[PDB]
């Protein structure tokens, strides 16, 4: 259980910044 | 569930990455 | 206290006993003391590599202890897994817990390896690892639920542990259930997939009371049809009947058609003549006909309305696309007929159009179709539009109907007449890779005559669709680089495109071949080949390619493919589908916003995601027009069956639609897409929906197909007939018996009512004088004086059930007869017949 607890936080920070990054890019290219 | 969590989460963050180079990409050819 | 670190001085030492001793204190205080224990290490790495020491175990405990502390996973990793018993096997502390998490990472990568290479060149793995994941699987089997551990075995294959877990105490087979789920929409190794199916399957022949539903569902998935004919057969021997005609259903409902002539021919190498003719699709043809024909109610002032708006035969030609989507099936050609002058008022490619309509209206209609179509459509244009039509009436369906289009198209006029035989002729045999008919096409194309050309090469894509024929690939590709007359090239496009549909991996060279070809035809050849073979599995590499291509590539055509097969890649998954064109559809050219809109409407092709309605609802006013065009399109495709409840902006749209056809100074443009969205929202008299997927998950080959053809209408406008192909009636019909079809009422959980069909001076203020005036004609006046909405909608047996509101649906219980199958999904379920007096026949 643990260790998929662990993956899956680790997934979720990775995601969680990516979404923001490809936000901030889609702002970018808007302009 | 926890299985079915990790698989999605994958999946989500290879989709994030192709965006990402579709968008940076795109941004280039903007800028020429 | 314990404030320092001697004890390597013992380390140091010679006595083995001495050395135990000191290993032992370090293991004892190494969780607090690694930051001056790390630089010894080669004096502990030296316990392990002599192997004359008593205690080499313990040496390689604390050696990966004070790695693990370090940091360095690797070698702390290695040296667990060198020590052996006490090693880890304590499953009790965190250093055990990080050592497991990594041990389980590194197997599973070196299984992944080996199973991509295993034929005999797989790299060894050491017995420790596979010890220790073999505990880790024991111990979340023996622990709690066994999900976890069905998720780690699909993870590292050891489909044996997958296997065990399944048939383990495993609680309830809801848990197969789940594996089964899983390993069909969330997997992409089509190996092993197929390995996980075949245990699957294994394990549901096993059961007690077989599964036999999903047992099919899973063999038509691994393409296995001696299996299923095999199964079929033994079921007609143990005198089951019901649930063998509820799995022929299914079969026919998801399977291919080559996978349905091999059972046939199984299970003809009484019972079987019905089974046979089951599958073969005329029963089911047939209650699809009869549903869609009893409960086609069209709003005809729609059409009406439309008909009074059109003097550019463009918005004609669309009026009479509309006009056959909207009685799609229904057999009804209302319009048509009551309109006869405005009908013929178009000539040239628009009375072939009208003639393909004429004949796609009879949806289905099989037997009658063959002179019905002769009484209606006995010119060139007009012979053309009746093969045309034809064809599509049997779509994929041919019969006979093949061989009488081969002997038309053999006697044909060198005319367009060929260019309509080929596309009836293709549609008729799709799939069905018959070498008379490839022969033929191919000598058509041959003949390079332009619009035959352009028939010809979607023709040979239909015929070999999915085959992967290496000899028509040659042909098909040698042709399209071979050839003038672009209109050819276009054709031979999709026809290369289809060829390649369903593998995804199979070729993966004709991809590469056709993106670096310097045509632009051919580069939207080898797109709609990597949309067509991708489909459904959003493969990242194909997206990241499709993306890559429309980003950077010069020819704006292909710029617009590469967006538009987003949605055939995506639409298993339409939730994260809106994301990728969130600002694609903002691109600075048009040609990549009309196919992000499309790539839209394919994608949630018949789900009102409600996202891609939003995103399309800006892009409608685009001052492009066939970007208004082709989002216009998409959306009509995304609210196809949709009520105002389900997606409040149904009603808005459909006032867009009607306001963009009657404005005046709109272009012709923006309006045919208007005009085909109307007819897209009221295809079948609402009752066919657009789903590329099947009820069961299979991809539906015919609705692929048609909806790739339909935006392959950029190009030619008559190709717009091949949605009719898309449309998949939304019934549950009460198929009983063979031949029954008993009038069962069964009631829903939403009002029937409430959730479905839709739709059916200024007197001068003059304040000096009035304003007294109105007050004393007032004085003057005063002298002279749902709770109970029937949300148990009742419905018959062929009662139009929406895709969305089949979960809601309720079992007829109450019902004098129940459901085989599970009545959650639609299509044709059997009823299990109960106590005798059966009654109630309907057979209209």
């Amino acid at each position: 259980r643990q260790y998929y607890l662990s993956k899956i936080e680790e997934l979720q920070l990775i995601v969680n910044d990516k979404s923001q990054n490809l936000r901030r890019l889609q702002a970018q290219r808007n302009e | 569930d926890l299985y079915s969590r990790y698989k999605k989460l994958q999946q989500e963050l290879e989709f994030l990455e192709v965006q990402e180079e579709y968008i940076k990409d795109e941004q280039k050819n903007l800028k020429k | 206290i314990t404030s320092a670190a001697g004890i390597i001085s013992l380390l140091d030492e010679d006595e083995p006993q001495l050395k135990e001793f000191a290993l032992h204190k370090l293991n004892a205080v190494v969780n607090d003391f690694w930051a001056e224990i790390s630089e010894s290490v080669d004096k502990i790495e030296v316990l392990y590599e002599d192997e004359g020491f008593r205690s080499r175990q313990f040496a390689a405990l604390v050696a990966s202890k004070v790695f693990y502390h370090l940091g360095a996973f690797e070698e702390s990793l290695n040296y667990a897994l060198g020590a052996g018993d006490l090693f880890n096997v304590n499953d009790n502390s965190e250093y055990v817990e990080t050592i497991i998490a990594k041990c389980i990472d590194h197997y599973t990568k070196q299984c992944v390896e080996n199973a991509d290479l295993p034929e005999g060149e797989k790299k060894p793995i050491d017995q420790r690892l596979e010890g220790i994941v073999n505990k880790m699987f024991q111990r979340c089997l023996d622990d709690h639920k066994y999900k976890q551990a069905i998720g780690i075995a699909l993870e590292t294959r050891r489909l044996d542990v997958f296997e065990k877990t399944i048939l383990e105490s495993n609680d309830v087979p809801g848990m197969l259930a789940y594996s089964l789920k899983l390993c069909m929409s969330l997997m992409q190794n089509k190996q092993f997939r197929n390995k996980v199916l075949r245990v699957l399957v294994k394990i549901y022949m096993n059961l007690e009371k077989p599964d036999f539903i999903n047992v099919c569902q899973c063999l038509i998935f691994l393409d296995d049809p001696q299996a299923v004919s095999d199964i079929l057969e033994k079921l007609v021997k143990e005198d089951n009947l019901l649930m063998a005609y509820q799995i022929c259903f299914d079969l026919y409902e998801s399977a291919s058609q080559q996978f349905l002539s091999s059972v046939i021919q199984n299970l003809r190498t009484d019972q079987t003549l019905k089974m046979i003719k089951i599958l073969s699709g005329e029963m089911a043809i047939e209650l699809h006909l009869q549903f869609l024909i009893r409960n086609n109610n069209t709003d005809l002032m729609i059409l009406k309305n439309t008909k009074d708006a059109v003097r550019n035969s463009v918005c004609h030609t669309a009026t009479v696309i509309a006009n056959s989507f909207m009685h799609c099936g229904t057999t009804s050609d209302q319009f048509l007929r009551d309109n006869l002058e405005w009908l013929a008022r178009a000539t040239n490619w628009a009375k072939f159009t009208a003639t393909a309509s004429l004949g796609v209206i009879h949806k289905g209609h099989e037997k009658e179709a063959l002179q019905l179509m002769a009484t209606y459509l006995p010119s060139a244009y007009q012979e053309g539009g009746g093969l045309y039509a034809l064809g599509l009436i049997h779509a994929n369906h041919g019969g006979d109907i093949i061989d009488y289009l081969l002997n038309q198209l053999k006697n044909a006029s060198n005319d367009i007449v060929r260019h309509g035989g080929s596309l009836g002729l293709g549609l008729a045999a799709m799939g069905t890779a018959r070498q008379d008919v490839y022969d033929l096409l191919k000598t058509n194309l041959y003949q390079d005559d332009a619009v035959t050309g352009e028939a010809a090469g979607l023709a040979l894509g239909l015929v070999m669709l999915g085959s992967k024929n290496a000899q028509a690939i040659e042909d098909m590709v040698g042709y399209a680089q071979e050839t003038q007359h672009e209109k050819i090239l276009r054709g031979l496009a999709v026809g290369i495109a289809l060829v390649m549909y369903g593998r995804m991996e199979e070729a993966d060279a004709l991809i590469e071949s056709l993106c670096r070809d310097k045509d632009p035809i051919l580069r939207r050849s080898g797109m709609y080949t990597v949309a067509m073979a991708y489909c459904g599995s959003g493969n990242n590499k194909a997206i990241r390619r499709l993306l890559h291509v429309a980003v950077s590539d010069v020819n704006d055509d292909v710029r617009r493919a590469a967006v538009e097969s987003l949605g055939f890649i995506l639409f298993r998954t339409p939730e994260q589908c809106p994301s990728v064109v969130s600002l694609l559809s903002e691109s600075y050219n048009p040609h990549v916003r009309y196919g992000a809109a499309m790539a839209l409407g394919i994608c949630c092709a018949g789900t009102g995601n409600k996202e891609a309605i939003n995103l399309l609802e800006p892009m409608t006013n685009d001052p492009v027009n066939y970007v208004r065009q082709g989002a216009l399109i998409a959306s009509a495709l995304i609210m196809i069956q949709q009520t105002e409840i389900t997606c409040p902006k149904v009603n808005q749209f459909r006032q867009l639609y009607s306001k963009v056809i009657n404005d005046k100074h709109d272009d012709v443009m923006a309006k045919f897409g208007a005009i085909l969205a109307q007819g897209i929202l009221d295809a079948g008299g609402h009752n066919v929906t657009i789903s590329l997927q099947s009820r069961t998950g299979h991809t539906h080959m015919p609705s692929v197909v048609g909806v790739l053809v339909f935006t392959q209408f950029w190009f030619w406008f008559p190709l717009s007939h091949f949605l009719s192909l898309a449309y998949t009636p939304t019934c549950v019909i009460g198929l009983n018996k063979d031949l029954k079809m008993p009038k069962v009422q069964y009631k829903s959980n939403c009002k029937p009512s409430t959730f479905a069909y839709p739709a059916p001076k200024v007197s001068t203020a003059v304040l000096s004088i009035t304003a007294k005036a109105k007050k004393k004609e007032k004085e003057k006046e005063k002298k002279e004086e749902k709770e109970p909405e029937p949300n148990f909608q009742l419905l018959d047996n062929p009662a139009r059930v929406m895709p969305a509101q089949l979960k809601v649906l309720t079992m007829p219980e109450t019902c004098r007869y129940q459901p085989f199958k599970p009545l959650s999904i639609g299509g044709i379920i059997i009823l299990k017949d109960t106590s005798e007096d059966i009654e109630e026949l309907v057979e209209p």
